[PDB]
């Protein structure tokens, strides 16, 4: 499908001749993709197609996918919005939620997971990321599905990675590799 | 009777005996593929009888056992190609060892031709008229002006020229490029004509120059008349050169045609 | 880079030897990760602490039961990370001279006192 696209462009002479040569070479081989690469919406427990129309959300419950800054992973977060009348402050102070996600499949259009003061005393701050952006900007909150693979994210440019990706990259340019913060300078 | 092509000696490996009379033989990678009662069997040169599966070693064409008779095979790094009787033409992939491709001309398929990779075939069909196939994709292209004397096809295997190949007879060599990507789509053209001397058999064409064995078993060079402004451009200024620019524009070689435009110095040349 | 080569070529030694004189937190980890994936506890300890890699040695220590190297890394770390180390212990029950010694440490006299009086701790 990709060499059917890569038609369908003008291909510079190098890319031409190793596209010759892979159009051939795939052609020649099974007609089926590894099940291994598929990627699972956490929200809905779907196994999502390679490309879809949509783009970058859940074929089936539209959720937006999440993805590791390191490597491109879908990182096994549902980003979740407080209820009304509940402040950023009060939400931290408190930190039935897979009973939400079980419950909203099968519907024709996105729809946002809204949090009560008393889901949110049932989660745990091991298990939450708080995306605390500056004014006019509201924070954003994110549920982790699988608390044993642990996500780290940037307190500058708020990116998501691994945990084991970000201390490597960190150790690798001494910084974080999206917005350039040394580990040692004191956050703003 | 198979041999290797050693560094320092040449080995007989084996003889083998086919169900009736070989028509052709054709060898690629490690297989060899053999024309006989109209079927093909494709098999390999060396056996190793430890961890191999037994439909590996051979196999037979068509394999479905279809009524069809094959007329004529390749074979490539990759790909058993065969054209039958029905016009059918299939591509069988070595690797996998699978079919990949299926083509129907409305006559039989009298002989093919392919690229060193594959991905362009010429066939001949019962009406003696040629045709470039894309298996890639499955498209058709008539050769222009192909003359039914025709007895075989080969390639250029220089790498500026991957879209020309030649047709000969017995007293002419023409010259076909297969131009691919241009805005007005994809076409065959005829460049030109070369005469080859009596009996003179085409085997190897390369960068223009065409190699052909002799009635007295010696090999001999013929450049090509599509390919003489290859001489060497100064001694005869613009008159080697002209032809040489109009082939290197084509063939989008633009840096030996920008050096040939400094040497003219017209603003013609230029624009 | 050197590391990663000589852990490749199976020259672990070397490898130990230029994190050792170099001190390079990034090597110092692959090599940890290395001595991780070959079961050498105490060396992949070692190697994680010389990178300053504090949570995979943690880590690392809860799941062998290293509640020894546990208090070295707790009395390296700050006296909130004191606090989750004698709160472990204080879980296992085992080593509760650790954890009411890991409170006093971090200044938390309310509850070095109440885990004192939990643990009979008249010393």
């Amino acid at each position: 499908h990709a060499y059917d696209k890569l038609r369908g462009l003008y291909i510079p002479a190098r890319f031409q001749k190793s596209i010759e040569l892979g159009t051939l070479t795939i052609r020649a081989k099974p007609f089926h993709d590894s099940e291994e690469l598929v990627p699972l919406c956490y929200r809905c427990s779907t196994n999502n197609p390679l490309l879809n129309n949509l783009g970058n959300v859940c074929i089936n419950c539209r959720q937006p996918f999440i993805f590791s800054a390191s490597s491109y992973d879908v990182l096994h977060l549902v980003e979740f919005y407080l209820e009304e009348g509940i402040t950023d402050e009060e939400a931290i102070s408190l930190i039935p939620f897979t009973a939400k996600l079980s419950f909203e499949q099968g519907g024709s259009e996105f729809v946002p997971v809204v949090v009560s003061r008393l889901v949110l005393r049932s989660m745990s701050r091991r298990d939450v990321l708080i995306k605390r952006w500056p004014p006019p900007l509201r924070w954003q909150y994110f549920r982790s599905l699988l608390p044993d693979a642990s996500i780290t994210m940037c307190p500058s440019c708020f990116q998501m990675f691994h945990s084991e990706d970000y201390e490597l990259l960190v150790l690798q340019h001494g910084c974080c590799p999206y917005c350039r913060r040394c580990k040692d300078d004191p956050g703003p | 009777w198979f041999y290797v092509l050693g560094e320092n000696a040449v080995k007989k490996l084996k003889d083998m005996e086919y169900l009736g009379t070989v028509a052709s033989i054709c060898l690629h990678s490690d297989y060899a593929a053999a024309l006989f009662e109209g079927k093909v069997q494709l098999h390999l040169i060396e056996s190793e009888i430890l961890d191999a599966q037994e439909e590996r070693e051979t196999r037979l064409f068509p394999a479905v056992d279809d009524k069809c008779r094959i007329l004529c095979h390749a074979l490539t790094s990759d790909f058993l190609i065969y054209g039958t009787d029905t016009g059918v033409v299939q591509y069988f992939y070595i690797e996998d060892w699978q079919f990949v491709n299926d083509y129907r001309h409305p006559v039989s398929v009298k002989k093919i031709f392919p690229d060193p990779n594959g991905t362009r075939l010429v066939f001949i069909d019962e009406k003696s008229d040629g045709f470039v196939y894309c298996p890639v994709n499955d498209a058709t292209y008539e050769i222009p002006d192909f003359s039914p004397t025709i007895k075989g096809v080969l390639w250029e295997n220089w790498p500026m020229d991957k879209g020309v190949f030649i047709a000969y007879d017995d007293d002419k060599v023409y010259t076909y490029v297969f131009h691919k990507d241009t805005i007005q789509g994809a076409k065959v053209i005829l460049a030109g004509s070369t005469k080859v001397p009596f009996a003179h058999k085409p085997l190897l064409l390369y960068n223009g120059e065409l190699t052909c064995q002799t009635q007295s078993g010696k090999v001999n060079n013929i450049y090509l008349s599509t390919h003489g402004f290859l001489s060497n451009l100064k001694d005869t200024g613009p008159d080697e050169l002209r032809p040489m620019l109009a082939q290197n524009l084509m063939l989008k070689r633009f840096s030996d045609a920008w050096e040939m435009c400094r040497i003219l110095n017209d603003e013609a040349a230029w624009n | 880079s050197l590391v990663r080569i000589h852990c490749f070529q199976g020259n672990v030694q070397k490898a130990a030897q230029i994190a050792n004189e170099t001190g390079n937190l990034a090597a110092s980890y692959h090599l940890a990760r290395q001595y991780e994936s070959q079961e050498e506890v105490g060396q992949a300890v070692h190697f994680y602490t010389r990178a300053q890699a504090f949570k995979n040695a943690i880590r690392l220590c809860k799941e062998n039961g290293l509640d020894d190297q546990l208090m070295n890394l707790a009395l390296l770390s700050s006296p909130e990370d004191m606090i989750e180390a004698a709160r472990y212990y204080e879980e296992k029950g085992v080593q509760m001279d650790r954890a009411v010694m890991l409170y006093h440490k971090a200044g938390h006299f309310s509850k070095a006192l109440e885990l004192a009086f939990a643990t009979q701790q008249f010393v």
